[PDB]
């Protein structure tokens, strides 16, 4: 309950489970299999199973020894990708496997299989590659007669391409370091956010007379409304805040020439992903869908910022007894961020526009150059 | 009773999130949630006035620039905070306080310039000198020095935030 360590608490998913291989609670065991290396590290966890195993080897324990290899099943089944990646990990269950194999008798040995998971570790390590001297503005000619909608769901694809190659690890070094050290998976993703932000930017700082600006600004409002209508929370503060970056914020000649209606929507979405009520509205929308959604990551982010900041690990000064409310409230974060990979966005997307959208969203203008466009466009 | 929006800025190493915690929860956070509505919400009085102020802390998302400028432009006051410990984390407020200026097309914005961890005099690497001067030049804006650890000038933080934004 409270005050547990990681011995009791390891043991306590170890009896979690039948003989049968039942699972009777899957939401403690799920919990500590996930949560485990903001306090130990999982190659060592897995040391610590293998000794388990082995003591009640010693002993005939026939239940203990079934148990330990129920839990080693699932926690395989459940986080291939971390088996895949950590090679002391893959050790660990490699000397398991030899031990079943050895005094199992292959009884049990084949509940234990590392090479069954249809994983790509290079996918996070692959990074795109592009042709030089593209001039790649087709795109610039093309969204203007864009069906909204269609942009919407292609930009969703393309982030929620980026956001399924985030694991557990990025999450872990992100809030322990409050931003990205050595982290590029969630750098890359956080880079993409921030390209669909620049993108909306500079589609509207390109045009050179003020209404063309009001009619991308326009459509940009209308693809922001497709993005909620996709249940699409993610890319639409990337747009919506887009719509609201310093350099085309003080465009008033511009603004003038949006429609009072376009004002109405664009104001509508904007309180909806306000920060007012620490995310409220947000919040309550994102609990209100039903089927695929795509959280916010960042106001989920500042949530185990907070958390981790705030609450202790450990609750004794020798750091071996688990603070359990973190731990949990933590589980209930993240948990959540898993969930959104167990959907795929109901998107239908050629990937020629995938292709052209990257090339567009590659271009990179730091702030200051943004802002002198801006004044060009419009001086004081 | 007023409605008050005041955001905090600032570096990694800042703790200005242990500043909030400090300010909104007080010393003893027994059981602590962020992600519920008014766990930013304190009731104050300032100057005779009851007011009712949500921090907004950006403590993860400073790498988000659409959720920044966002901040900014729902935020009646900006607290920039720095730590006395080091030069960079004072320094990186410059820019910080122009994002706020473009994003308000004003120049007048109510603001205090925090230099946080003021306990810490033993390893102290910037003078109270250095944020009186910076501040009188930012439209000579309010100018504190605190320890959220020793529990010095806290409340002052928003206090005199509060009475820039009556100012």
């Amino acid at each position: 309950d409270k005050g547990c360590t990681v011995e009791e608490l390891l043991r306590g998913c170890i009896e979690a489970f039948d003989d049968s291989g039942k699972v009777r609670d899957p939401q403690l065991v799920r919990m500590f299999l996930m949560m485990h290396p903001w306090y130990i590290p999982s190659s060592q966890l897995a040391a610590k199973l293998l000794h388990i195993y082995q003591q009640s080897r010693k002993d005939n324990s026939n239940s203990l020894q079934v148990k330990t290899c129920h839990l080693v099943r699932y926690w395989i089944s459940a986080f291939p990708a971390e088996f895949d990646l950590n090679p002391e990990l893959a050790e660990q269950i490699k000397e398991l496997k030899a031990l079943l194999d050895q005094e199992g008798n292959r009884r049990h040995s084949s509940l234990i299989d590392i090479d069954s998971v249809p994983t790509y570790k290079w996918k996070r390590q692959v990074t795109q590659r592009n042709p030089v001297g593209q001039k790649k503005r087709k795109m610039s000619l093309l969204f203007d007669h864009l069906e909204p909608m269609e942009l919407a769901e292609h930009l969703t694809y393309l982030e929620y391409r980026s956001f399924c190659k985030i694991l557990f690890q990025d999450y872990h070094s992100f809030v322990t370091h409050g931003c990205t050290v050595d982290n590029p998976v969630l750098e890359r993703f956080i880079s993409l956010f921030n390209s669909v932000s620049q993108w909306v930017q500079l589609m509207i700082l390109s045009k050179p007379t003020a209404p063309q600006r009001a009619l991308v600004i326009t459509h940009f409002v209308h693809v922001a409304e497709k993005l909620l209508q996709l249940q699409n929370f993610n890319t639409l503060m990337a747009v919506v805040g887009g719509l609201s970056h310093s350099s085309i914020s003080r465009l008033k000649e511009t603004h003038s020439h949006v429609s009072p209606e376009t004002i109405k929507l664009w104001e509508g979405l904007t309180e909806l992903v306000t920060a007012t009520g620490n995310y409220g509205n947000y919040r309550r929308r994102l609990a209100a869908c039903v089927g695929f959604r795509f959280p916010i990551l960042g106001v989920h982010l500042k949530d185990l910022v907070a958390l981790q900041l705030a609450l202790p690990d450990w609750l004794d000064p020798a750091r071996t007894r688990l603070n359990g409310a973190k731990m949990k409230q933590l589980f209930s974060i993240l948990e959540e961020l898993a969930m959104v990979t167990s959907l795929r966005p109901p998107v239908q997307a050629n990937p020629d526009l995938l292709s052209l959208l990257t090339v567009s969203l590659d271009q990179y203008q730091t702030e200051d150059e943004l802002y002198q466009l801006s004044l060009q466009r419009e001086p004081r | 009773m007023r409605e008050y929006k005041l955001v905090v800025l600032g570096s990694g190493g800042v703790g200005k999130s242990a500043l909030t915690v400090q300010f909104v929860q007080g010393i003893f956070v027994e059981k602590y949630d962020p992600t519920i509505e008014d766990s930013y919400r304190k009731q104050v009085e300032v100057d005779a006035q009851q007011c009712m102020l949500e921090i907004l802390d950006t403590a993860g998302t400073e790498q988000f620039t659409a959720m920044r400028d966002l901040y900014m432009k729902n935020g009646q006051g900006f607290a920039l905070v720095y730590s006395i410990t080091a030069q960079s984390t004072f320094n990186d407020l410059q820019d910080l306080r122009e994002q706020i200026l473009r994003v308000k097309d004003t120049d007048d914005v109510p603001m205090i310039l925090v230099g946080n961890k003021c306990d810490l005099e033993d390893e102290r690497v910037v003078g109270k000198e250095q944020g009186q001067n910076l501040a009188r030049q930012w439209n000579n804006c309010a100018f504190l020095e605190s320890s959220a650890k020793s529990k010095i000038n806290v409340n002052e933080i928003f206090y005199d935030l509060v009475r820039q934004i009556n100012r």
